[PDB]
RNA sequence: UCGCUACUACCGAUUGAAUUAUUUAGUGAGGUCUCCGGACGUGAUCACUGUGACGUGUUACGGUUGUUUCGCAAAAGUUGACCGAACUUGAUUAUUUAGAGGAAGUAAAAGUCGUAACAAGGUUUCCGUAGGUGAACCUGCGGAAGGAUCAUUA
RNA sequence: UGUGCUUCAUACGUAUGUAAGCGUAUUACCGGCCGGUACUAUUACUUUGAACAAAUUAGAGUGCUUAAAGCAGGCUUCAAAUGCCUGAAUAUUCUGUGCAUGGGAUAAUGAAAUAAGACCUCUGUUCUGCUUUCAUUGGUUU
RNA sequence: AUUCUGGUUGAUCCUGCCAGUAGUUAUAUGCUUGUCUCAAAGAUUAAGCCAUGCAUGUCUAAGUACACACGAAUUAAAAGUGAAACCGCAAAAGGCUCAUUAUAUCAGUUAUGGUUCCUUAGAUCGUUACUUGGAUAACUGUGGUAAUUCUAGAGCUAAUACAUGCAAUUAAAACAUGAACCUUAUGGGACGUGUGCUUUUAUUAGGCUAAAACCAAGCGAUCGCAAGAUCGUUAUAUUGGUUGAACUCUAGAUAACAUGCAGAUCGUAUGGUCUUGUACCGACGACAGAUCUUUCAAAUGUCUGCCCUAUCAACUUUUGAUGGUAGUAUCUAGGACUACCAUGGUUGCAACGGGUAACGGGGAAUCAGGGUUCGAUUCCGGAGAGGGAGCCUGAGA
RNA sequence: AAAUUAGAUCCGUAACUUCGGGAUAAGGAUUGGCUCUGAAGAUUGAGAUAGUCGCGAUUAUCAAUUAACAAUCAAUUCAGAACUGGCACGGACUUGGGGAAUCCGACUGUCUAAUUAAAAC
């Protein structure tokens, strides 16, 4: 099959080792994943001794996690934007690990203000011109159950400018920290602080 | 794994610590993978024909071992090849015999008939205290024997003295200079007591200085050293007198020429 | 060294740019931690205000020293964070009772904490896993630190 | 030197011949993986049909039914990759071998021709270098004594 | 930094071969001369070690009748008799590398030059930092 | 058991080789041979081919037994022997050989915190019928081709094979979320919800010297008539951890995750309890269970050590060579593989190439020492089964 | 006579040799269309901080830019990848067959306008 290790390939002063031990099975190795956006395959491949991992071709959706807020809430996952193992990466929308990804932004935002209902960032306000009607439904104080918590807070509500636009156009970039050809799954932190200002400039300024 | 992982193993391999003669087979006894390692393991085809000499074929004990006679540690151990290595107390009740497999000065073992009433517990030293097992605690022994919840003052390098109906600490001696020991494994094997200094080379292989009744001061691995009670203190019944480091010329004096006949 | 001059985000593994969300009260804004290694090699102060990540540097890294502990003189230093060694020994013949001298190099990861490595300088090495290809070797201390004869110079 | 009788090893047209491994290119059996595929064999619904039951409005049991919904896996075959045997060709080595002719060597003294050297070997010898000559050899130029002078000549 | 003296422990007025006292301080504390204890320019060499297969080899012990072998056997004893006794050495080897420890003769490198020299002027001019207390918990800050 | 003699001359002293001399677990061969104890033996040339025969199979009172094949008696308990067949395990060890192989194998040393692992022992097992579904061999029955090897079609039937499935999975407790609670504070609640392990990602703590000057709640406590003002005690930087350590490590919590896995099994006894009524519980073993710790190992990597050759002096790098970087792939490190940068890396201390009648080492032959020659050969390690390549199942090829 | 080969890119290339060569030696691979991707330039860079007077017009600057500084603008060439059909792709055209020797003349040059271009001069 295809081989591991250096049976063949020649030593540190431009040598030939010649023939070394005719094929041995533990130092195999498998054709890759390319898991593309096709939505839900896996296959399962038979790993040394007894094992199993899970080989994730096509794979569509992952438990992607705002770091900034020990959170971790599964969302799908819609583009490819960037890459830096190639290209041919990128545009065959081919996910391994740290692709720079776009996901959902939704299952974030409504889990934003659950807990922190302070509302940012806002989107048009032709759109705002009323609620149905949220500001009470929100926290409504009880005069006073659990919830006072949500005001000793507005000290974390502040999120960076550079991310609250990336909400309101309902899409974020993420960034892949799973290996889909092994672990099965595709899912990651996003971007927020300096992660982010770098790999967007690395898309808009390239271009 | 390659292939592995080599069920047999030959005579005039296995060691001579167990005086295995050169003739008499080609084969040798392959312990079947106990609590102890092949090297340090003396399988129960030694004990009953080559050394009680109750057997006289290979095939005359496992007429003896499935009968369920025989008896390691107070659990049955009906394996005819059984590793039961250092202080493994094979209690015989029938025909109440009550041994204990401690080690001889000469790099070998010793055959020790030894108390029926120290016989129910034995001496056992700890390797690695760790969390994960239930619920937070547990140590790991020199045979294996992973035991829950010990005392947090027991660290690592000394040992705890075994009951063998519980698997429950009792006492716990720990490795201070002041405190006797024994060796097992290097050319000062079998060699008791006691210890001097330590010296500590960070990363890795620690050895340790050890003084002989004799004023014999030596030195080995920390690897090496089991630890068996305090200054004069033997918590366990020991052999054949101590393992005083005998001259080479002394054993040909005591015995061998002086010599009643 | 180079302010993230690759194409992936050369990044620490396991550290956080994060400020919002943390129990307690515990900023204190120095965020990496750096390893000690302990084993006699006081780490340098620029592993604590390091720009450079390093992934293979035992300090900053995930790599740590166990095995031999060995000692060389830096003949090259053209690789990018790599040196290589020369370890001069002698090798004795006996139906002659004279010595013969041989030598070896080592391709040897220099962790970027050393500003300044040349040769010859003497250097001591310590192993680790096998890092690429050839390189099992990360520096630990170059033991010529300051100058004492090539930033000396009077008047 | 030459001549007869042998023996070994060279040079050589043939752009000779036979291997031996190692590869460039080319084709290419198989297989792993993968894109489809969906024999047969169920699930299962859609209706129901055989009967009874309730209020014929609805249901219970049978027809391997009618036949549409909905799956579940799965053989053949397939698409693409990847390992790659294998033969065909080229080059590269590393050996072995046939060769008209040519030319050295050895053994073989007993052949022919002359006498080169060792005695001041009858022209002292030897060396390096060139040319010449049937052959040993000869001659020039330079050197050396391993010479036939350790030299006596204010 | 080679020893000298003063010595005393020690082969016979003689002999220190173990050591102690002057060359300004061969590493600071407590313990009862003695232990924990802070501190070690370097490498080669060398001392003793550690550490690791057996068979072989060296070879200990032993009447297989002897022998090369063998790892047994022997005894009380012609016995009855878990009735005893001890075996089944120690080494070259697996020479070197690598590690621990003693040494510091021999042999290299090392250092202080108009001083990025040392202790000092221990000045606080500069520091770095963070766990203890600001009931809890926040601000003012030594 | 540190030694030499003959042979250049008419005789001499030498240099010098030739010839003698002896050992060889060292091969053949020649002649002869009365015992007897041990005993090497298709390695050399052809790792060139091979008639025949055999070298891998296995059952306990304890996975399944419908055989009259044999046992007995209307008891399903037959618990007998159990043929067959299924299932479980092993067939990856051993045994043979030396073609390949020149830092490669190998030897020693050290590593794996860079991994993996059947077995073995040891520890461990709550967050809607509880007792089940169908379908095949053996068995019966009829068949096919030159051909026994091969196998179809039908009728039967099992399980520790395959598949589903716990009403105590059971909550209080723990603890978010609401909730009938409602007070100038190191302050309080019925209940509705939710909280297996494992994988994956993410977060946060992570092993730690001492106090006040001053200050808002003034609660503990004090004073001012008080609005209150000055202060202040401890439980509060509360997880093993190599005792070399951001071990991403074994532990824990948080926010999720998807997708599986989760004891419908068996022999010997049964009585405590009889209403002989599924009200009442031993000792054992297992196709088996899962996590952690061991163990028989492996596979990589460290530092040194290998024969002949310069009529082999420069090699490697298009097509990976040396490094960086992100990935993939693998059980895991790693140019192992990809993509992008950097231009490195080895070398007269012999690289590279070639030869080898080269498997390496333990060891063997022979000497006073220093040594030379050999090791296909019973032990460890590597390697391979006519030549190459591929691969399935399996913890392991 | 005719056919074969032919452009270009890449790899590779022997005997001899006047060391210039031979040589385009020989021998092979690639080549269309379509969608992108990479690389190779130029020109101004771009200026951050009172308010008089009523932000508006009269209205500031050493340097650090920087590691893609940011837009504009400019030509064209070269590498890469994916898909894609009767392998037809240098699709017409333009366009070398090669090699082993022998003889003569060294070479480029010249000649018998109208039968000899050579080895002759």
């Amino acid at each position: 099959g295809i081989s591991r290790d250096s049976a063949h390939k020649r030593r540190a002063t431009g040598g030939k080792r010649k023939s070394l031990r005719k094929k041995r099975k533990f130092e195999l190795g498998r054709p890759a994943a390319n898991t593309k956006l096709g939505s839900g395959r896996v296959h399962k491949v038979r790993t040394r001794g007894g094992n199993t991992k899970l080989r994730a071709l096509r794979l569509e959706t992952g438990n992607f996690a705002w770091a900034s807020e020990g959170v971790a809430r599964k969302t799908r996952i819609a583009d490819v934007v960037y890459n830096a193992s190639n290209n041919e990466l990128v545009r065959t929308k081919t996910l391994v690990k740290n692709s720079i990804v776009v996901i959902d932004a939704t299952p974030f935002r409504q889990w934003y203000e659950a807990h922190y209902v302070l509302p940012l960032g806002r989107k048009r306000n032709p759109k705002h011109a009323q609620k149905e009607d949220e500001n009470d439904v929100l926290t409504k104080k009880r005069s006073e159950k659990v919830m006072k918590k949500y005001l000793e807070r507005q000290k974390y509500g502040k999120v960076e400018q550079a991310l609250e636009d990336q909400f309101t156009s309902g899409r974020i970039l993420a960034c892949i920290s799973s290996r889909p050809g092994q672990c099965g799954r595709s899912d990651g932190y996003i971007l927020e602080g300096k992660e982010l200002e770098f790999y967007l400039k690395k898309i808009k300024s390239k271009k | 794994m390659a292939r592995g992982p080599k069920k047999h193993l030959k005579r005039l391999a296995a060691p001579k610590a167990w005086m295995l003669d050169k003739l008499g087979g080609v084969f040798a006894p392959r312990p079947s993978t106990g609590p102890h390692k092949l090297r340090e393991s003396l399988p129960l085809l030694i004990f009953l024909r080559n050394r009680l000499k109750y057997a006289l074929n290979g095939a005359e004990v496992t007429k003896i071992v499935m009968q369920r006679l025989v008896k390691v540690d107070g659990k049955v151990r009906t394996d005819p090849t059984y590793p039961a290595g250092y202080m493994d107390v094979i209690t015989l009740e029938k025909t109440g015999e009550f041994f204990r497999l401690v080690y001889d000065v000469k790099g070998r073992f010793v055959i020790h008939r030894i108390s029926a009433e120290e016989a129910k517990y034995k001496l056992c030293k700890v390797k690695k205290t760790q969390l994960g097992a239930k619920g937070v605690p547990f140590l790991v022994t020199h045979d294996g024997r992973t035991i829950r919840y010990p005392d947090p003052l027991i660290h690592a390098n000394d040992s705890v003295q075994v009951d063998i109906a519980s698997g429950k600490i009792t006492d716990y001696i720990k490795f201070d200079s002041g405190n006797l020991c024994m060796i097992t494994g290097g050319r000062n094997l079998g060699r008791v007591g006691t210890v001097v200094n330590r010296e500590r080379h960070p990363g890795s292989f620690d050895i340790v200085h050890i003084k002989d009744s004799q004023g014999h001061v030596f030195a080995t691995r920390l690897t090496n050293v089991f630890i068996i009670g305090k200054g004069n203190k033997p918590y366990i019944s020991l052999p054949k007198g101590k393992g005083v480091k005998l001259s080479i010329a002394e054993e040909r004096d005591k015995r061998l020429a002086a010599k009643t006949h | 060294m180079a302010d993230q001059n690759e194409r992936a985000f050369q990044k620490q593994f396991g550290v956080n740019l994060n400020r919002k969300v943390k129990p307690g009260i515990t900023k204190k804004k120095l965020l990496r931690r750096s390893r000690d290694v302990g084993l006699g090699f006081k780490t340098p102060r620029e592993a604590i205000d390091g720009t450079y990540i390093d992934k293979k540097c035992p300090w900053t890294g995930d790599v740590r020293i166990r095995g031999r502990i060995l000692t060389g003189v830096v003949r090259k230093a053209k690789m990018q964070r790599t040196i290589v060694i020369r370890r001069d020994y002698l090798h004795f013949v006996r139906k002659y009772s004279r010595f013969e001298k041989r030598h070896r190099n080592m391709s040897v990861h220099c962790s970027p904490v050393f500003r300044d490595v040349e040769h010859g300088d003497i250097v001591t090495i310590g192993e680790c896993r096998p890092l690429s290809k050839t390189v099992r070797f990360n520096v630990l201390k170059v033991s010529k630190g300051q100058g004492a004869k090539k930033s000396f110079k009077k008047y």
